[PDB]
């Protein structure tokens, strides 16, 4: 999935995922963005196996 | 084919075979019947 | 990004609903959703018994036996086309000693896969001709109403009046044979708990649409013909 | 993320307040609310009894065959339009007994799909393809009042009494099935148990609302009319 | 690790859902998947009594010598193919008694390996070696039904009625001695939960088809036929 | 790799299955499953009752004396070869007061290691030439049906009813001492609740094959001869 | 004089049994 973080509107990100082994990838294309990334805070659950 | 459904078909059994009573019991028969022809 | 429709409807749809509830996306998981959706299939109408997945066949009695369908889970009324005189289930004990010892009510048992009627009631079955023509039903003949067990799915685009009707039955019930396979317990727990209750619901309202329409009271005065 | 108006009035409306009311809302997520409601609906009209979902029709009875329409859910009261006259219900083996064992009293069953009647009643109705044609019902005219499985939403514009009476049960019922669909369990609790709630209100203002005119008493009832 | 189609038909498939369901798969596991499979198949027909299983067979009586055969589990109702006419089973000191003490009843009991009757019955039946001829069975042919006990798989294109009705009920019931003989008990008490509850759901199931067609009323039995 | 055969049938085949599913293979275990296999059919044959088991053996009564053979656990049924007559076990003070005060009903009792029948019955054994000829029973006969005890297996080709009845029964009973001798608790308790499972499953299978096809209602009149 | 409930795709095909006679009638 792929989602856009607006700041001032928007607090958080809405993924839906159950893979085992999450990557995660940051993108600023916006021209008149000045924004910044101090840390996150991912909510997750646990599943199972095999 | 059946779904859930009970008689939609019979499995089988081991075998339908008698037990060695029975076996012994025809042998004799047969052999009191041969027997008395033979006589 | 499976996409599924809004209305629920076929089989190819719920096995990507299936997928999709378990975002899994993996050959090793989703191969398996038919296994899932058979068992949970195999669950529900194995002690499921509602209307809608009734039938009725016209027997062949040819003198006072019978054979069972392959399709039969459980018998209801049975009659005859004609002046209704339903018919009432009992044990060989007493339909054989009815033999013995022995204006006509009717007895019927289950000789293993026989239907054994006493008074050695006739039957026939109807005109068979596929020529786009009416079935012609026939004289003498015995009318039965079981619940049928439904065919299997192994198709796409097949679908059941369940699927109508409530979807998240097989849905929650297949992702609990899912969620059995993989080692999730809690999920196992939810969607158990979501299937009974969709269960008993189902099962409440087809008891709310019984004789419910009228007082319990006056007992009935069916005694005889002598007042 | 959306915004929405005071009154969640309209489907509409309704699939976007679910997404606002949890605060789970994405591509992935917003194309199953439909699904979610339906679920919800499905849930609510199985075993919800209530008048706003009945609905009352003329029958053809033919003397036996009659059939059971789509919609039969529960039966009501069912009489005629000639002098009154309220029907009682009873199993296939009283009717079966009182064919050949022979009419103030009519009885009914169920056979399958159909409603059975041990008088060869007439009753009459205009065919299928008939234009208008009210018909002025005729004599025999039986009216059945049942409960009807309402419709399912498929337009963004299309209401039910159900919005405009009570629109946080379907929201509360739907947001369940949300709940559940991504991994929460405490949401799921608390909407169903308010759900649950709502629901037993709604039942027992509808319990409140039967026979609440008057207190009632037995005149010890025993046959005055017995001359006939 | 292995692959499977969608319905489980036969053993070979089963013996490879089996490890699939459990990734606990190697060679010194696959080559014991068919002893787990006898021993949940053995747990299951201990005490499983359905139709499927059954079997009818006529009898050889020889007035008394009379053996039970291999596959007897339990009975069922017990004939005649004559007039109908049903035996009911007593004790041996009833026959011992009745056997002095002294023909419309016929009781029968089991003396280890053998059917006793007390009556000098004159069963007949075609003797082992015959071919074929079906023989036209002669009158005083009595037919057992009874509970077979069914066959051992022993060929991977060899199926049964269980895997077309119910494979998820022996997958379970294996995977149960599957994860007793690797070490693992959560996996074993799940397994034997759901394989229980489904053989729960089966003999309900069997339970609501047998006499299930209509109500029962004793007609006040006072043996109305006394004359004889 | 001690590969074992899918048929488990035989004496070696369980022995290795016993070492297999107890993956330690060294000789300070090895060396006593015998002995746990012992333990275990010694503490199964000790109190399981069923057909199987039993036995027919012709008596040697020569006056009103008997020795019980040394294979005996639990009697059932006795009677003689003709006519039936059903013997009823009793108690010493009574077969002894019989004599002293007193068509002709049968008792015997147990004298330790002696049935004492009162009417002092005589029986004789059948003919026991081995030249393949039959035993020709003989007269006068009286026919005992006893819970036999097995014989030990003390080979491996050996066999029995229960290793193709129930393997896994004395599998597990004897891994139960295996896991005792080493401390293992938790297998310990495992194994004793699937044995007694098992054991509980065999001894319910006993039952619905008893006198259970009839009503449990009208009961007998063996009153006498004098209606 | 009361038979069985045949499914719908049956009640369609006997519906459309009524056709060819018409269409010859009126031919």
């Amino acid at each position: 999935t792929s989602k856009t973080y607006t700041i001032g509107v928007d607090r958080h990100v809405s993924v839906r995922l159950n893979h085992p082994y999450l990557f995660y990838n940051v993108i600023d294309n916006d021209v008149n963005s000045n924004a910044a990334i101090n840390g996150l805070t991912i909510e997750f659950a646990v599943g199972g196996r095999r | 084919v059946n779904n859930v459904g009970q008689f939609g078909a019979t499995e089988g059994s081991i075998g339908a075979y008698k037990q060695a009573a029975e076996y012994a019991a025809d042998s004799k028969y047969w052999a009191l019947l041969a027997e008395s022809k033979f006589g | 990004m499976p996409d599924v429709q809004y209305p629920i409807n076929t089989y190819g749809w719920l096995k990507k609903a299936v997928a999709l509830w378990a975002d899994r996306d993996d050959d090793e998981f989703v191969n398996q959703i038919p296994n899932f959706i058979n068992f949970a299939e195999k669950e529900i109408y194995r002690n499921l018994r509602i209307p809608p997945l009734e039938k009725e066949v016209y027997l062949d009695i040819k003198d006072g036996v019978a054979y069972i369908p392959p399709d039969y889970l459980e018998a209801q009324w049975m009659m005859r086309a004609k002046d209704g005189t339903i018919f009432q289930v009992t044990s060989p004990e007493e339909i054989s000693y009815r033999r013995q010892h022995g204006n006509q009510p009717v007895n019927f048992a289950r000789f293993g896969s026989r239907f054994i009627f006493y008074p050695s009631i006739e039957a026939d079955t109807p005109y068979y001709p596929d020529d786009g023509s009416p079935l012609i039903p026939a004289e003498n003949s015995v009318i039965l109403s079981y619940y049928a067990d439904p065919p299997e799915f192994h198709e796409d685009t097949d679908t059941s009046t369940i699927l109508t009707i409530a979807p998240e039955l097989l849905l929650y019930f297949t992702l609990r044979h899912a969620c059995l396979f993989v080692q999730d317990d809690n999920g196992v727990q939810k969607w158990s708990a979501l299937g009974k209750a969709i269960l008993d619901e189902m099962v409440e309202q087809n008891k709310k649409q019984e004789y419910s329409g009228s007082p319990i009271a006056i007992p009935n005065n069916m005694t005889r013909l002598q007042s």
